[PDB]
């Protein structure tokens, strides 16, 4: 009974482990089985309704047929990914914190900095005694033990470490004790180490691929209340393909500089819009109508928007979309304005992006 | 300075090793105090001068500024110079940067609410998740089980990961609160 | 061509040093050994450090290899500067 | 087999001028360009294709009303009343368009949905118009290089 | 290419001499012993 289910526990814990890349591939296929049926989703109408067409009828019930598969899928591949890749980073993690106990004094000479959500969750996992579960390293509590013991208190390292004060004195001596079964459940909550287990959930909540799949498993549960949820599933694309991964580091390899590229384009429209303000609001009648005016620049936000929307998205620039200059005052005012929001923000501005995806590139 | 060069010219003596460590501690601490710079001497050989760096001067040699300008120095000796001004440029640096750190020396004279937050987010929903088992009423859960079935295997296996998901989500929740109870 | 720039100054910084110009092959027969000459035998930090000394002690407490540095520096005469060779170059054969 | 079917019809002739990227070495030169990285082009159409269904699913379940295409007040010509429709829509009109999808749709000022329209298209232009077509300007040049 | 063929003619005549195609590596072992070969030994304008 209390080994057979441990036994059934550890196959079903291999196979899982041992199919999380195939079930990982599969529910990407899924999901673009799902959006590939959802093309034919129609809006008939208020209470206005969503239908699927379909001259065979066979859509909607493989529709729910695959939105379920792909729910199922997704746990799979959650508990898939705790089965496989849990371990190795909690390994990761112990060796870390073992190499930082024993080669830094990280909790005996120094403290972190306590704004390092890593360091302050480490705290936990010292005191257990289920500590190296998964680094080999079974001596790091006797290591520190040695190291720092005399100069820093004998006590007050075993306090840290949570070791054994006095019992294993008397077991090296004389004492006795009495055997238990693994069928008492008690037995088995004491077996059960509860802090150190804690610290493990904490890890991997904290981890950013367990995290990623968690969001992958809710918008798989949101994809039964509204089937467009599954759409959300095709950005999956960038991790499960690591082709895709070379096209896409073009854009990520030099991505703060595109960010600072949009900021200062930003900062060069609001200028440009500031100038407008001042000078040329006659100009920015956005309307037919002789008789009601669709004043765009009467106000300081609404210009900047008009700057950074119409104008950014025109090819000529914001002279394509206001009032000609020709016969006016400020004539070469204008000329010179709208020559130079061209050449800055749609020639120069908007080839700092080229220039940073091909450098990226090479 | 004395064991330094003592030792630094006579690489091999054992005598000098052996004595060598019997001045570890005073060694140690003057080593960021001991400039070593090598020159070719009015002997027409190459010679290797031990001099004193002051606390202050590494102080302000380290500052950022000061790295940053050490940075564009090179650059630009790198790329736009030749080794026929490199020694005179360098120079041009060092008087610069010393006149500019003895300038800082003399005119310098003698977040953690969200990340405490998310730790006691994730200690509040970790406690709950395992107050299940903290609860001792695993009684009922046995009466289950006493009809073992690989069903009833295989559903409580999918209830253990369920239950994790469900804290996870939790957990995140939580974090959103504290976040918006923070900014306001 | 800014990024050549910045690698080419990488590259030279990296495989050759700063004061002898020396390239790192020679010094990494040593483990560690261009590391080593880098950083306690040619450190331009130290050269800098010691024209500082050599500014703030006072002309006639300078010792005779101070006094000697001092006068080329005066009249600006950069023969001092070890120019390929060093210390390991010079003694190959005592050093090992 | 295209020489046989040209006396049947003339203008088979035509694909016999495809035969100058075999015949001629200096035009492969120019031609290796686009080539080289070849399979990378394919997959920034399908990219592409993969985010321009996303803008298209966010348009039908939330800009519907801007997609009307007609100008006879009586009978509408919407366009995004159907997914296949307004992908089609997104993929052609709004890719082939300078601006992106918002040179061709209904003007979104005065309405509830007015700065979401507002994101919507610049994300648009910024993601598909400005850096999805500098990665195949990208590839090129770096296959020249 | 021509940002990179200037480069190349830079590099060359920084790193080898013209005349004899001996690198700067064997002429630096006396100090600005390359400079004094490529001025006074090998120049193409002594030549010339
Ligand atoms: N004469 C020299 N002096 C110092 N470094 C040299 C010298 N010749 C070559 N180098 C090399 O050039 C490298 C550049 O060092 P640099 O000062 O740029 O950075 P760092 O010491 O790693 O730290 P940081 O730039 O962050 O202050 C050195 O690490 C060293 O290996
Ligand atoms: N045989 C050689 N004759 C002359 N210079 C040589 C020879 N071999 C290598 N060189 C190097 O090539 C470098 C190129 O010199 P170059 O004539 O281009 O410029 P310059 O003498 O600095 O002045 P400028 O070009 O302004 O008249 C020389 O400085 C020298 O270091
Ligand atoms: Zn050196
Ligand atoms: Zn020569």
């Amino acid at each position: 009974f209390w080994k057979k289910i441990i036994a059934y526990q550890q196959k079903l814990l291999n196979y899982f482990a041992r199919n999380f890349y195939n079930m990982r591939m599969l529910a990407l296929f899924v999901a673009f089985a799902i959006n590939f049926i959802l093309l034919f989703y129609k809006v008939s109408t208020i209470a206005v309704h969503y239908v699927l067409e379909e001259s065979s009828g066979y859509m909607e019930p493989t529709l729910r047929i695959l939105a379920i598969l792909h729910t199922v899928i997704s746990f799979f591949c959650i508990i898939g990914y705790y089965c496989l890749k849990v371990p190795l980073v909690i390994f990761k993690r112990e060796k870390e914190v073992a190499r930082k106990l024993e080669f830094d004094g990280l909790y005996i000479t120094e403290q972190p900095s306590e704004d390092d959500i890593k360091g302050q969750w480490d705290r936990l996992v010292i005191n257990t005694q289920s500590f190296p579960n998964n680094y080999w390293d079974k001596f790091v509590k006797r290591k520190v033990m040695d190291k720092y013991g005399e100069f820093y208190g004998r006590d007050r390292i075993s306090e840290l470490l949570g070791m054994d004060k006095a019992a294993l004195d008397f077991s090296d001596a004389r004492e006795k004790k009495k055997p238990k079964k693994d069928s008492s459940l008690s037995a088995v909550l004491n077996s059960i180490d509860v802090k150190y287990q804690m610290w493990k959930l904490g890890v991997v909540f904290t981890d950013n691929s367990f995290l990623y799949l968690a969001w992958y498993m809710t918008m798989s549960v949101l994809g039964h209340y509204n089937n467009f949820f599954f759409a959300a599933h095709l950005l999956d694309i960038a991790m499960g393909f690591k082709t895709l991964r070379t096209i896409l580091s073009s854009v990520t390899h030099n991505g703060k500089q595109l960010v600072l590229t949009v900021g200062l384009l930003a900062v060069v429209v609001y200028l440009y819009t500031v100038v407008a303000f001042n000078f040329f609001r006659k100009f920015y009648n956005k309307s037919e109508d002789g008789d009601t005016p669709d004043m765009k620049c009467d106000d300081m936000l609404t210009c900047y928007m008009f700057h950074m929307y119409v104008g950014v998205r025109a090819g000529g620039g914001i002279g394509d979309e206001i009032e000609d200059p020709a016969g006016d005052e400020y004539e070469i005012y204008r000329i010179i304005f709208d020559i130079t929001f061209f050449f800055f923000v749609i020639v120069i501005l908007l080839a700092i992006i080229q220039g940073l995806i091909i450098d990226a590139f090479g | 300075v004395l064991l330094t060069n003592l030792s630094e010219h006579m690489p091999n003596d054992t005598r000098l090793q052996t004595f060598l460590e019997l001045a570890e501690s005073v060694l140690n601490y003057f080593q960021p105090f001991l400039g070593r710079i090598e020159i070719m001497g009015s002997a027409k050989r190459i010679e290797r001068v031990y001099f004193e760096i002051s606390e202050s001067s590494r102080t302000q040699w380290e500052k950022p500024q000061v790295k940053e300008s050490k940075r564009q120095f090179i650059f630009d000796v790198v790329n736009e110079g030749g080794e026929k001004e490199k020694m005179e440029l360098f120079v041009n640096f060092c008087e610069d940067t010393i006149f500019e750190m003895q300038l800082a020396a003399q005119i310098s004279e003698s977040s953690i609410l969200t990340v405490r937050s998310a730790l006691f987010a994730l200690r509040y929903n970790i406690l709950t998740l395992m107050r299940m088992l903290s609860l001792k009423s695993l009684k009922k859960q046995m009466k289950k089980v006493k009809k073992m079935t690989v069903k009833d295997m295989v559903t409580a296996f999918f209830s253990s990961y369920w239950s994790i998901f469900m804290t996870l989500l939790h957990f995140v929740a939580s974090v959103f609160r504290g976040f918006f109870r923070i900014i306001c | 061509e800014l990024r050549d720039q910045q690698e080419q100054v990488k590259e030279d910084m990296e495989t050759k040093c700063f004061i002898c110009g020396i390239g790192n092959d020679y010094f990494d027969t040593v483990p560690h050994g261009f590391e080593t000459h880098t950083l306690q035998e040619h450190n331009l930090a130290n050269y800098l450090f010691f024209l500082m000394y050599l500014i703030n002690k006072d002309e006639t407490e300078h010792t005779g290899q101070e006094s000697y540095v001092w006068k080329m520096y005066q009249e600006r005469c950069w023969e001092f500067f070890p120019a390929g060779d060093c210390f390991r170059k010079q003694y190959e054969d005592q050093l090992n």
